[PDB]
RNA sequence: GGCCCCAUGGUGUAAUGGUUAGCACUCUGGACUUUGAAUCCAGCGAUCCGAGUUCAAAUCUCGGUGGGACC
């Protein structure tokens, strides 16, 4: 949009996919189309408009791989274009014409920003910086000169825009997917520019994410087929660090192994185990006693030792035990044991009927609880490689949840579990507790690790609509949930707490939000 | 540095050639690159490909009529790109652990990366691999490839690898087809529809999509979900033309539903394209010459588009401990010769020859022949004969000129017509006969009385496909000499509707399109309906 | 093609409206479109026509544009060879006739 | 300053008084509607220059050109 020079009246130029511009005046309250540009032959794919005193310059970042500049003013030489428009019993005439065309792309041009105006001291100058950006991973800067009547071009340093700061020191833009570049001028030299830090995510979607047990980094893996781990920066701001492996398939499970080593699943039959690299283990300790966004990509990878076969189709979980001795998994109809140091199967287990949906190990490495698709759960008792004889388990009928079980999780002692499902129902174990119902369905639950002397159990829950809410049942209740504010637009998939108050939130949205509570409370 | 040297000579080249331009003189570009090269002390020549590398835009302009490479690649008409699905499962595997008998490693078959029928060492292969499958990367960078060579890419076609694709979840294949879609668009969307309505208005001007299945997905329903795509011709795999050979080969279906597959089809009004495989076991030499014979001559099937594969033993498949148990035998290069030479003599004109022999790595076939090249061959072993072939892509002009330099002369029309699948087919083209060259060609037919869209239920004749053959001309351009914009596909309009018109006597014309095609019709005044567009006829 | 020959047309309106959809920078030609409009009328026609290569043309309107760039119209005869042509132009009598008889029978006549 | 030596494809090279300079690296094209690069096939490159001699000359002579070591 814009206004009329010295009047309030206001214009609009729009830019079709015709190949070609548009123009309305406000004139009798109503737009009139008043001109057209037939101008290059494209689609626009931008205009901005520059009041340069009394007349109006127009910018038109082109699909054409071409720039025209155009500008208004009031009224061997052209044919210019000109009209006159009605204010106050007034005919006031404008006239508009090319200024410049300037070409210094290849592909498709996508955005343009003019310099804009700030004040030196209360000075309000207006200067004629113009920036341009395009598919070519090009940036040009382009500028007239005392004399150019054609403009003339700036540093080429360098992903459909790039944004420009008031004064025009800072600038940014964003890559053609995940992350973004940041760049700053520097006072030493007008041709001089540095990298600046900029926060990322994995701009799809998390599935998994873990609690390092020292508790100063936590590794997480999303739909993006890439993993990334985050530590708090010194100079406090957490910062993602490292992205240890690209993956060509999918990412959907995660487990923990040792102080540097870990296990993922992905979307084939196969199970991978990495361990740090030195070099990343030396950068790390430095900084806890900067990287920046290409280098990381080039120098954050990690060797693998290990590889896994067995499940007859891709796998959908995966767990480790507290003493890091064995190891559960399963595809989409049988349980797959393997030992840490032997990489080989200790017990199989077929059950059930259905898709797996989640295990737990028991704190006290007692018992290992299992929950599945076919609305049933089952418990196995190790022995005196111990058996897993099962203990106990359910039929279609004594059976609490009517639906589909999503999560299900241990007590700090190991005395009770406690199983959420897509029917809104909330259970406590034999049962002791009535239906705790919150009505709406639930994707996530978890325990304090430590109790209260209060023996007021405490419950976090995450729902399906972004919604968290939190709960407490001492054995025989709502505390606190989460602000509109605090709260995600999509179901939530794994909430895990601090060890050693905090714990996780990996959401759908593809955002990692962290959240404090009071110790006291 | 030699580089930069190599870089000077190329400047040299440039600016000799740039003047040679102003004046309009005209060089060999291997003598000034002879000469470059000797008076700099270089031992070899340039490369061409730099040579392009380096003109400026305002030269570009017009220095590739001399300077593009292996002009083939447009020697037909219409450019073509290639892309790669993610790899999966087939779905017969669901009652054993049998993909096919002769079928190469699959997901799982001893392949770090691989698909279903495919070594994974084809530079396609490669290239999707690179690209994680991802299919806006892969085509974004192939399209570039391709105008590093000084291509035009005014007209684009898409086909679609992939083992099995109609076998696929739903929001998986609609993601991949408005991603491939707003490839071209340049248009972030969000469902297919969106894509669908700005593609329209797009200017890389797609021209439609082609896709391979077999006839357990060729119910009423998924023809009708390809309507949606945009998609033009099909892949099936019949491989043989005896029942019995199937589950010898455990293909695990029936050669009828095949033909009900294809009469189905046909009267849909898409293509198809049929996959032979000769040399098969418990087949003789006159089996495999009894059954190509029967191919073209039983009305059943008389289909449009072919395709050759000889057999290759392969380690991995049971195949491989058949003939490794002495069992399974092939032929000598010299009877294979024969009897593609054979083969080739029966094609009816109207059917088009599109590929021969694999395209598998050497040294991992336990019989690959040596030669990569067999259609040489054959044509060799037919002059031997003296007796000529009649495929579409030997007598159109692209490949008729590039490799014998023939100018047509006296092109003039021709029609005829023919039965296959109930269908009354008809065949239309402008060709110069006396040398045998053809440039225009029109496949219409009358629709069947069994339908599956309503749209065509009376007074309805379908017009399946219309072509052009020769090289790229960009749409705003007019005559680079060169016969691709002379009003020729008027004339068969015209003349389609009025033989409708009158000897079908029909009541409504209707035509399958590309995305961008339908602003074409506009121009003749037709109108949209469904995903076909249409003409009423009184 | 067509704008270059409203160039040669002697009309600038023409070459305005053609030169519209030129796509070139009015920047560029403009300003040297008005110092050929200034420049003189012969002269206008002489510098043309050797921008146009209408050498012929050149010399014709050079010749009548003024004696004193008569040498000046020898070197582009010269260079391009064009004494035959300019041997219409002047007449007997001319020392302009003469050297430019001389020149002929010179310059062209290296080895 | 002369003595010697050398001058073959874009480069590395065989060959030699008579109908054709053969290879090698290199480059180009088709197979290919999966490939510039792969596999095969096919194709385009030439005796430093001028004088001699000889029926006939790249090979015999001289001169020139340029290059290479000698005191
Ligand atoms: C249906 C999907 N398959 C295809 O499209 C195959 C590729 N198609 C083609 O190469 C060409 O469209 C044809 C085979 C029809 C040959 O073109 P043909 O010679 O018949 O066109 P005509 O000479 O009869 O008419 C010329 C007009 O067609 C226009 N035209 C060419 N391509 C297109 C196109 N994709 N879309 C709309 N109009 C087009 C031209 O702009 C031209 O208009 P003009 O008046 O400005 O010159
Ligand atoms: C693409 C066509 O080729 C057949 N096909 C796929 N892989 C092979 C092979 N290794 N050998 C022979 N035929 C094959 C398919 O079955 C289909 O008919
Ligand atoms: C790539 S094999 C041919 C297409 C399909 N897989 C079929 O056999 O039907
Ligand atoms: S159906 Fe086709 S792709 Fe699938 S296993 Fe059989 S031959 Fe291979």
């Amino acid at each position: 949009l814009s206004f009329l020079p010295n009047t309030d009246v206001p214009i609009l130029a729009c830019g079709n996919d015709d190949c070609r511009i548009h123009i309305f005046a406000q004139q009798n309250d109503q737009f009139q189309k008043v001109l057209s540009l037939c101008g290059h032959e494209d689609w626009i794919r931008g205009v901005e408009w520059a009041a340069f005193g009394r007349d109006l310059f127009l910018a038109s970042c082109s699909q054409d791989c071409l720039i025209r500049i155009w500008k208004l003013y009031i009224k061997i030489r052209l044919k210019e274009n000109t009209f006159t428009i009605e204010n106050e019993s007034v005919k006031i005439a404008f006239a508009v014409t090319l200024e410049t065309v300037l070409a210094g792309h290849e592909n498709w041009v996508n955005a343009v920003h003019w310099q804009p105006v700030f004040y030196k001291d209360g000075v309000l100058q207006q200067p004629v910086r113009l920036l341009s950006a395009s598919m070519d991973k090009t940036m040009i800067l382009w500028a007239p000169d005392e004399e150019s009547g054609v403009w003339l071009e700036q540093v080429r340093v360098g992903f459909y825009d790039c944004q420009f700061n008031e004064d025009g020191s800072m600038i940014i833009a964003h890559a053609f997917h995940g992350a973004l570049h940041l760049w700053k001028q520097n006072t030493v030299n007008p041709r001089e520019w540095t990298p600046e830090i900029v926060i990322s995510g994995h701009f799809d979607g998390v599935q998994d994410l873990v609690w390092d047990p020292e508790g100063e980094f936590i590794i997480t893996v999303g739909t993006d087929q890439t993993t990334r781990l985050f530590a708090p920066w010194k100079r406090v701001t957490w910062h993602e660090i490292a992205r240890p492996q690209i993956h060509g398939y999918d990412l959907k499970c995660l487990a923990m192994i040792n102080r540097f080593q870990f296990v993922s699943g992905a979307d084939e039959k196969v199970l991978r185990v990495f361990s740090a690299p030195r070099n990343f283990v030396e950068n790390f300790c430095a900084i806890t006693g900067p990287p920046t966004e290409d280098h990381l990509l080039q120098n954050t990878l990690w060797p693998e030792v290990q590889k896994l076969y067995g499940h007859g189709y891709e796998i959908f979980c995966v767990t480790c035990n507290s003493s890091k001795t064995l190891l559960a998994s399963a595809c989409k109809a049988a349980i797959i044991l393997w030992n840490t140091t032997s990489w080989k199967q200790v017990q199989n287990l077929v059950f059930h009927s259905l898709t797996v949906t989640q295990m737990a190990f028991s704190p006290n490495e007692k018992f290992l609880l299992a929950v599945s698709r076919d609305r049933t759960w089952s418990l196995w008792k190790k022995q005196d490689e111990p058996v897993f004889s099962l203990f106990a388990f359910t039929n279609k009928i004594t059976s609490v949840h009517s639906r589909i079980i999503w999560s299900c999780d241990w007590s700090p002692d190991s005395k009770y579990f406690f199983t959420g499902s897509r029917d809104k129902k909330v259970v406590v174990w034999g049962p002791c507790s009535s239906v705790l119902d919150v009505g709406g369905a639930v994707t996530a639950v978890s325990v304090c690790p430590v109790l209260h002397p209060s023996q007021r159990y405490v419950v976090a829950v995450g729902l399906e609509c972004g919604k968290i809410c939190l709960y407490t049942w001492k054995k025989t209740t709502h505390c606190v949930e989460t602000s509109q504010s605090q709260s995600h637009t999509l179901a939530i998939r794994k909430l895990c707490w601090k060890n050693c108050l905090h714990f996780a939130s990996c959401g759908e949205d593809h955002t990692v939000k962290i959240h404090r509570v009071n110790k006291c409370a | 540095s030699p580089a930069e040297l190599m870089m000077l000579t190329i400047g040299d080249v440039i600016k000799q050639l740039i003047e040679a331009h102003e004046q309009g003189k005209d060089i060999d570009l291997n003598k000034v690159k002879t000469k470059t090269a000797a008076k700099y002390g270089l031992s070899a020549q340039p490369r061409l490909v730099d040579i392009i590398a380096a003109v400026p835009p305002q030269y570009r302009k017009v220095l590739m009529p001399k300077l593009k490479a292996k002009p083939i690649r447009t020697a037909s008409g219409i450019a073509v790109v290639a892309v790669m699905c993610k790899p999966h499962r087939c779905p017969h595997i669901s009652f054993t652990g049998n993909i096919c008998v002769y079928c190469p490693g699959g997901p799982d078959s001893d392949f770090e990366y691989s698909t279903q029928s495919y070594t994974g060492y084809e530079p396609t292969s490669m290239r999707a691999i690179r690209a994680r499958y991802d299919p806006f990367l892969q085509t974004r960078h192939r399209i570039e490839q391709l105008k590093q060579l000084g291509h035009s890419v005014d007209k684009v076609e898409f086909i679609v690898m992939g083992g099995t694709f109609m076998a696929l979840p739903e929001e998986y294949r609609d993601y991949f087809i408005r991603n491939l879609h707003d490839a071209l668009s340049g248009h972030t969307s969000n469902n297919i529809y969106e894509a669908v309505k700005y593609s329209e208005r797009s200017l890389t001007k797609c021209i439609g999509i082609t896709i391979e299945t077999r006839p357990d997905y060729c119910m009423k329903r998924h023809l009708s979900d390809m309507l949606t795509y945009g998609c033009t011709r099909l892949e099936i795999g019949v491989q043989s033309v005896y029942e019995d050979v199937a589950r010898d080969t455990n293909r695990g279906h029936t050669v009828k539903a095949v033909c009900e597959s294809f009469h189905l089809a046909k009267d849909s009004g898409f293509k198809v394209v049929a996959h032979m495989m000769p040399d098969l076991p418990n087949v003789g030499l006159e089996r495999d010459i009894e059954q190509f014979t029967e191919f073209f001559e039983n009305p059943a099937f008389r289909p449009d588009g072919l395709k050759l594969y000889p057999t290759l033993v392969i380690r991995g498949t049971g195949l491989y401990e058949l003939w490794k148990s002495g069992r399974y035998k092939s032929y000598s290069p010299s009877d294979l010769v024969e009897l593609v030479a054979r083969i080739l003599a029966l094609v009816p004109p109207w059917t088009r020859v599109y590929r021969v022999q694999r395209d598998i790595p050497m040294p991992l076939v336990s019989s690959g022949v040596e030669h990569g090249n067999l259609r040489e061959l054959a044509l060799a072993r037919m002059k031997d004969l003296g007796i000529q072939c009649r495929d579409v892509r030997t007598r159109e002009v692209g490949i008729q000129e590039i490799h014998h330099k023939v100018r047509p002369y006296q092109v003039e029309l021709v029609r005829r017509d023919y039965v296959a699948n109930g269908g009354w087919e008809t065949f239309l083209s402008y060709e110069d006969p006396d040398q045998d060259i053809l440039i225009g060609l029109l496949r219409l037919r009358k629709c069947s009385e069994e339908t599956f869209r309503f749209e065509l239920g009376g007074g309805v004749s379908i017009v399946r496909e219309l072509h052009v053959y020769g090289s790229v001309v960009p749409v705003s351009s007019r005559d680079p000499t060169k016969f691709q914009h002379q009003g020729f596909g008027m004339l068969l309009m015209e003349e389609a509707e009025r033989i409708a018109r009158e000897e079908h006597g029909s009541g409504k014309i209707a035509v399958i399109s590309g995305v961008g095609t339908r602003n074409y019709y506009r121009k003749i005044g037709y109108r949209l309906q469904g995903p076909y567009m249409v003409k009423m006829l009184k | 093609e067509l704008y270059d020959h409203s160039l040669g047309t002697y009309d600038f309106d023409l070459v305005l409206m053609v030169a519209e959809k030129s796509q070139k920078d009015p920047k560029e030609y403009l300003p040297f479109l008005n110092t050929l409009k200034k420049m003189e009328t012969n002269y206008q026609r002489f510098t043309i026509d050797k921008y146009l290569k209408r050498y012929e043309k050149a010399i014709g309107h050079l010749s009548k544009c003024g004696p004193e760039y008569f040498p000046e119209c020898l070197n582009l005869i010269k260079d391009k060879n064009l004494y035959n042509e300019a041997l219409k132009l002047y007449s007997p009598s001319s020392q302009q006739y003469q050297d430019i008889s001389i020149a002929y029978g010179e310059h062209l006549m290296q080895e």
